[PDB]
């Protein structure tokens, strides 16, 4: 506690009482002249310290200040993922003892725990002797972390998630298991440094921490500065020291860094951190002005950041930060390096699907990872290379049992979002879709979470290219026969992507629930007059009958001007919906509640919005926002009757 | 199996556990790695030096009679070659050794001249003594206290006490390790393994414990492992000479020639029963809760959630009041003491001391609040309620309650936290340092930890204040005595705060062991992290629009709130002075009032489920408008006002 | 015990933790199904367009073809969890609501 070493990069004298050694050592490095006057021994000791403090970051007192860079780096090569520069360099000879503990660090995050166990108590067998402790120690710590991740791993693999294939193999085996239990039967870590040499634990202090199961606290606690809503910055200064954790622990080669409770903390601060930059970017545009302030965030991420918030966070979370403090206002950094990334993200996924060797442990710490990046990218501006890389490794060699054909369209039309649609993953979509077509050839049926299907995908196509033909699709339903129903069933869903031709030919493989059914994916897109003849002879078989919702869907149809018939006002006298939507102006809005009103699309609710009944719709809205403050009708308002 | 061998289990296990166990390994442990035996070399000088064998005239005498004369005949050279010849082998570990390491040993002491014990030691830390000038360099503060001169400088004679010569002027020529055995067996806890009732190194022992007072002495531990079970006057004998016996045979039973099964068996036993407690009826059950809760009798009430670090992970406490196995594969004391607690007739089959213990332990637990489990669990209610004046507010009455004479220790560290909750800092840290030095009496010794935390806690605010409250809108009053400024200074500087709890006696460390959160922040962050987990989660229902018409989480942020506050009051306690508190509290009341004002307003509760009852309410009292009050500033109660 | 109910706002709708045992009209019986709402306002839907949210119905956990939608006869309401006949509750909140569901095992939010 002699001083206080700012996280900036300064020192500050604190409560130091004799003479002030960091002063005379600072002008000392600050002049030449004040070298000279001490011996070879001392010039190269003080050259050593000077190199050392270089590489720490460690300028110069809190006075001599004044545009301080801080800049960071990790050169840790776990931190990027390059996965096959580990896979090259464990199977290269180890020199020296460092060497071997990079590696065994290089194993355990790959997912070979049982040879970075063995490396493990190798190098504690092999490394006792001298003051070099702090490699043996170091190799104590993260050997009893892994086996407490082992067992972690058996008690949630084995216990749940009989998905995975067989009894999800056994990972490990029954006879390694039981070698472990007997080697760590009553292993305490509390115990660790007070049993190593006396002159370990006076020179090595600062290593006790680690041996304690939470080392988090003091950070955490820190974090709540954050919530002040009153009027260095508190931004930076949390930044840099999430940084300063960050390098240590991955530079160090700890296995700490792969626990929930730092998972934990880096989504606290980095959401934290971001719903203060958004809370005072609104303050300052609300009180200082509407576009002063230039209506954009201060808060820039860069690489760093953008595979922090890949590694560490799930998709909820995401969630929550966009539907809170949406992105789309914030700004990104390098595209260039960011494109490096998810291309080695896609080229590992591929990689890892192609060659069929997966191991369960990596499969579950990677796709977490996968699914945060692919999720995220849609913010970043990517070349058309590297979209079209990520599409063929999302489309194809994304395993089904974590993502369907739903979330596989969202992840896709997410995408692009500001991405358009370049020729090559057309292409390339449409190559998915004719392979799907292929696979439909049998009790087979896709399955999907969120309700979406592969047709959307043709939608998508036909809401960004109206004039593309696919001729593989043309090819494979000009063979088409009867005999399995299926196929061209999936093919009238996609029967707009087909050229006329064939979708005459699919004409001949095709009551009023007929029509229904034919209307609900639109295959007879018009308004045939036979139709509306059956329509009239329904509506009068239910008039001469006289609750499902069938028929209200006619008054729809009607109000799209799609149906043109005049009977339709001799069909009324039930419901007020049909009124409203054949007669709107005679009808009676006593009867009208909004119930219906969040059921209409973009196009219905935008018809309506300027069609002129705008004073009664207006008056329900106001009064079913003055009695309850519901989201939904103050949102519609807003956005479609203002 | 017997009563008194459970006994020394227990108390070899309770050893084990606080790090005051010392194994005095003998030779029969490195006969089983199949060793070299001296009986060997014993023969082999007898062929060298005569010509014949003959086993008949092999006394105990003669093993260190012929040694003593091959070498005052032959020499010396002859001695180190033979003996090279004989020990240069190298032998595979034993099971045992692992089993004897897995206790966790404080000093290991071996007889042996062997490296079996060594090589054994897998990853642990040993400061090998073998020596004399061995015992000046001790890197560590752990022995592996080798007595009798290892080979390790080299396979001469001179190394190692093998002739008899030696044996005569051991003293003489070894003092610092006789002087270090006879500490560490006076200190430490000794268990014998691997030395027959009538070795020579025993037989010693027990001549030199005679001349020790008739008490002032731990009696060892002797596990016996003989093919013949003991005879009862020979145990009693050696019982009352001072050792504790316990044999290896009468408890597995085999045959003569083998030897592993009966120390596995024992070595077994021992490390199962580490682990496992004791329990078979009601009383063991009381008596075990009983020794676990007492300590914190002193606190007035402790939060729900330390609880589970008490037990050592055994249950999940949750801040509703009930509780959950976890960690548990014994008797489950929780379900026989809540079954207890229910029936009323089985109290009336414990005795009298047991009935009144479970009485004291049934009051503190309502105290608490801990109702019962999570299955028995219906619907739970919850008061609220602080005793603490300085908490309400009523200046005048500990003004009227500090002007006289307290009555006990306890009274002045109240007057301690009225002091200093009054302003007058100098007066407290006055009223602090008269406990701290009045305290030189105390059975627990917990006032003088939190005396002094909150010493240090004044000290740390009055310089604060002196510092920072000098030109921040001062103009200067900053109204100390300039000796006082020098004082704190001068004592309060080599008094480090993390260290403190490591620095306690050896019992306050295991009974007393939450209270080493106070020390720091981290009594916080177990359950900040909860709060900003449910604060997101809390949100998300907000902004999906989301009604629960079950029940909200928001009651165990609330919990949690009021818990906490309760134990920084009732305890009298300083670090509420701290803005990290203030922070979070405001925190907590900013989201529960966010949620209650979302839920105020529905849609179809009206209309459909009101029919069925109506749960969705909240409230401001007293104690949530003080808490306002005193944790929020200004602009935050305008920025809720405007939400 | 209501606790699973979970009724939103943007929908207007309940989920529960309970099954139905729905029978089909011309009286094909059904065995136990359930259905999934999936709330979608920026689908960029075709010349048919009226619906935001698309609901689909499952038997035995497999997707079952629909033609004829006139389920209206009723189910017998089993609580899959703890199995306990809601149906009275399940007609008492049915009649009480315009939605042609009102209970759906979940709701996705794509939006």
């Amino acid at each position: 506690y002699d001083y206080h070493f700012e996280v900036n990069g300064t020192v500050v004298r604190h409560k130091n009482k004799g003479f002030g050694y960091m002063e005379r050592f600072f002008e000392l490095k600050e002049s030449c002249d004040e070298r000279s006057k001490l011996s070879k021994k001392q010039y190269e000791r003080f050259n050593a310290l000077f190199n050392f403090f270089e590489k720490n970051g460690v300028i110069c007192m809190a006075k001599d200040a004044g545009t301080l860079n801080t800049s960071i780096e990790i050169n840790s090569l776990a931190y990027h993922g390059k996965y096959d520069v580990m896979k090259k360099f464990i199977e290269e000879q180890s020199v020296s003892i460092e060497d071997d503990y990079k590696k065994a660090f290089f194993l355990a995050c790959l997912g070979r725990w049982e040879e970075s166990y063995d490396l493990y108590s190798n190098i504690i067998l092999n490394s006792i002797d001298e003051s070099n402790g702090c490699v043996y120690y170091l190799s104590q710590i993260n050997r009893y972390r892994i086996y407490q991740s082992i067992t972690q791993a058996v008690t949630q693999f084995n216990g749940l998630g009989l998905l995975t294939f067989g009894r999800h193999y056994k990972p490990f085996t029954d006879e390694f298991l039981a070698r472990i239990e007997r080697e760590m039967t009553n292993f305490n870590i509390d115990d660790l440094f007070n049993g190593m040499p006396f002159e370990f634990q006076k020179k090595y202090k600062i290593l006790e921490f680690l041996s304690d199961n939470q080392f988090l606290y003091d950070d955490t606690v820190k974090l709540f500065e954050l919530t002040n809503k009153v009027r260095m910055s508190s931004d930076i200064v949390v930044l840099l020291r999430l940084y300063d954790n960050l390098r240590f622990l991955y530079e160090n080669c700890l296995w700490s860094v792969s626990f929930h409770e730092f998972h934990q903390y880096i989504r606290n601060s980095m959401s934290l951190l971001i719903e203060k930059a958004e809370y005072e970017r609104t303050r300052d545009i609300d009180e200082l002005g509407f576009s002063f302030f230039g209506k954009k965030s201060g808060f820039f991420m860069e690489y760093y950041d953008f595979v922090n918030i890949s590694r560490h966070f799930k998709i909820d979370d995401i969630k929550n930060l966009e539907r809170s403090c949406s992105i789309d206002k914030i700004r990104f950094g390098e595209q260039e390096k960011i494109e490096e990334y998810l291309v080695g993200i896609a080229e590992e996924i591929t990689k890892q699907f192609s060659a069929n060797g997966m191991n369960v442990v990596f499969y579950t710490q990677f796709i977490s990872e996968a699914k945060a990046a692919l999720y995220f990218a849609k913010y970043v501006k990517l070349s058309e290379e590297g979209l079209g890389k990520i599409v063929k490794a999302l489309l194809f060699y994304f395993p089904e049992r974590d993502l369907d054909i739903g979330k596989r369209y969202v992840w896709l039309e997410r995408l692009t979002k500001c991405n358009e649609l370049p020729k090559s993953i057309i292409s390339i979509i449409d190559d998915f879709l004719v392979l799907q077509a292929e696979k439909h050839i049998q009790n087979y049926s896709e399955v999907s979470s969120n309700g979406l299907y592969s047709r959307d995908y043709g939608a998508l196509i036909k809401h960004f290219e109206k004039n593309f033909i696919s001729k593989r699709l043309s090819e494979i339903t000009l063979c088409l026969t009867q005999d399995k129903q299926k196929q061209i069933d999936f093919l009238f869903k996609l029967l707009p992507l087909l050229s006329t031709n064939a979708k005459s030919h699919l004409l001949s493989f095709k009551n009023i629930n007929d029509l229904m059914n034919g209307i609900r994916i639109g295959l007879i897109d018009e308004f045939t007059p036979e139709h509306e003849e059956l329509i009239i002879e329904y509506l009068e078989t239910r008039k001469v009958n006289y609750s499902n919702d069938y028929m209200s869907t006619f008054g729809i149809w009607y109000f799209l001007e799609e149906i043109n018939n005049s009977k339709m006002e001799e069909f009324i006298g039930m419901d007020d919906q049909y009124d409203f939507f054949v007669d709107p102006e005679n009808f009676d809005y006593k009867k009208f509640i909004p119930s219906w009103l969040k059921n209409y699309n973009d196009k219905l609710l935008g018809k309506i919005a300027g069609n002129k009944m705008k004073h009664h719709v207006i008056e329900v809205l106001k009064e079913r926002v003055k009695n309850s403050n519901d989201k939904r009708y103050l949102e519609i308002l807003m956005n479609y009757f203002i | 199996l017997d009563n008194n061998v459970v006994e020394c289990i227990k108390e070899i296990t309770e050893s084990s556990r606080n790090g005051k166990l010392v194994f005095f390994v003998g030779a029969g442990v490195s006969t089983l790695s199949d060793y070299p035996q001296w009986w060997r070399l014993v023969d082999k000088y007898h062929e060298e030096l005569y010509g014949s064998p003959k086993k008949g005239n092999y006394s105990s005498d003669e093993y260190l009679r012929i040694p003593q004369i091959f070498y005052n005949v032959k020499g010396e050279m002859a001695f180190d070659g033979i003996l090279k010849d004989f020990f240069q082998v190298d032998k595979p570990t034993n099971p045992i050794h692992d089993k004897i390491l897995a206790m966790n040993p404080a000093h290991v002491i071996t007889t042996n001249y062997d490296n079996l014990i060594d090589t054994a030691c897998r990853g642990k830390y040993f400061s090998v003594i073998s020596a004399e000038e061995d015992v000046a360099n001790a890197t560590s503060s752990r022995y592996l206290l080798k007595v009798h001169g290892d080979f390790r400088k080299g396979f001469k004679g001179e190394n190692v006490v093998l002739k008899e010569d030696d044996y005569l002027n051991y003293d003489q020529n070894y003092p610092l390790i006789s002087n270090l055995m006879k500490t560490i067996i006076a200190t430490h806890t000794i268990v014998f393994i691997g030395y027959g009732l009538g070795d020579y190194n025993i037989n010693m022992l027990l001549n030199w414990v005679r001349k020790l007072q008739k008490d002032s002495f731990h009696k060892p531990f002797f596990i016996r492992t003989d093919p013949s079970p003991i005879e009862n006057e020979t145990l009693i004998y050696y019982e009352n000479k001072g050792l504790r016996i316990i044999d290896a045979a009468s408890l597995i039973d085999s045959n003569e020639y083998d030897y592993l099964e009966r120390y596995s068996a024992v070595m077994d036993l021992l490390i199962e029963s580490q682990e496992n407690k004791f329990i078979t009826k009601d009383d063991e059950v009381i008596d075990y809760i009983y020794g676990k809760i007492s300590p914190l009798f002193a606190l007035q009430y402790i939060r729900k959630i330390d609880l589970k670090h008490v037990f050592e992970y055994d249950y999940h406490f949750e801040v509703n009041g009930t509780v959950v196995r976890h960690k548990n594969k014994g008797f489950g004391y929780m379900e026989r003491f809540f079954e207890l607690k229910e029936s009323c007739d089985e109290r009336s089959k414990l005795s009298k001391k047991q009935y009144e213990r479970f009485n004291a332990l049934f009051n503190f637990f309502e105290k608490n609040g801990v109702i019962c489990m999570a299955k028995d669990a219906g619907t739970l209610n919850t008061s609220i309620e602080i005793n603490s004046l300085a908490y309400h507010g009523k200046y005048d009455v500990m003004k009227k309650f500090i002007e006289e004479q307290s009555v006990s220790i306890e009274d002045d560290y109240k007057k301690a936290f009225f002091l200093a909750c009054l302003g007058r800092w100098e007066e407290s840290y006055d009223l602090y340092s008269n406990i701290i030095l009045n305290s030189i009496d105390e059975s627990n010794g917990c006032v003088y930890y939190l005396s002094q935390i909150n010493r240090y806690r004044i000290y740390q605010s009055i310089t604060q204040a002196v510092t920072q409250f000098n030109g921040l809108g001062l103009l200067h009053y900053k109204p100390f005595t300039d000796e006082f400024l020098a004082r704190i200074e001068r004592e309060m500087t080599n008094f480090n705060i993390d260290d403190l709890f490591n620095g306690m006696p050896f019992e306050f460390q295991k009974k007393y062991k939450i209270l080493e959160f106070l020390s720091d922040n981290q009594f916080l962050y177990d359950d900040t992290v909860k709060l900003f987990e449910l604060t997101n989660k809390v949100r998300s229902e907000m902004s999906e629009g989301s009604y629960s018409f079950g029940m909200s989480s928001d009651i165990v942020v609330l919990l949690r709130l009021y818990d906490n506050l309760r134990f920084l009051y009732e305890n009298c306690l300083w670090s509420v002075s701290f803005h990290e508190f203030h922070q979070y509290i405001r925190n907590s009341m900013s989201l529960l009032i966010e949620k209650a004002e979302y839920e105020r307003t529905r849609d179809i509760d009206e209309l459909g489920f009101s029919f069925f009852g109506k749960k969705s309410g909240f409230f401001m009292e007293y104690y949530d408008f003080v808490n306002i009050s005193r944790h929020f500033k200004i602009d935050d109660i305008k920025n809720l006002e405007r939400s | 015990a209501t606790h699973d109910l979970v009724y939103h706002s943007k929908i207007n709708t309940f989920v529960w933790d309970v099954e139905f045992d729905i029978v089909l009209s011309d009286s094909k019986e059904l065995n136990k199904c359930y259905f999934v709402k999936c709330f979608n306002p920026y689908r960029i839907n075709g010349k048919c367009d009226f619906a935001v949210s698309s609901i689909d119905i499952f038997s035995e956990g497999k997707r079952l073809l629909i033609e004829n939608e006139f389920n209206f006869k009723i189910t017998k309401a089993v609580h899959v969890a703890t199995s306990k006949d809601v149906t009275e509750i399940v007609l008492h909140l049915s009649e009480r609501i315009s939605s042609p569901f009102p209970i759906v095992k979940e709701v996705v939010y794509l939006d």
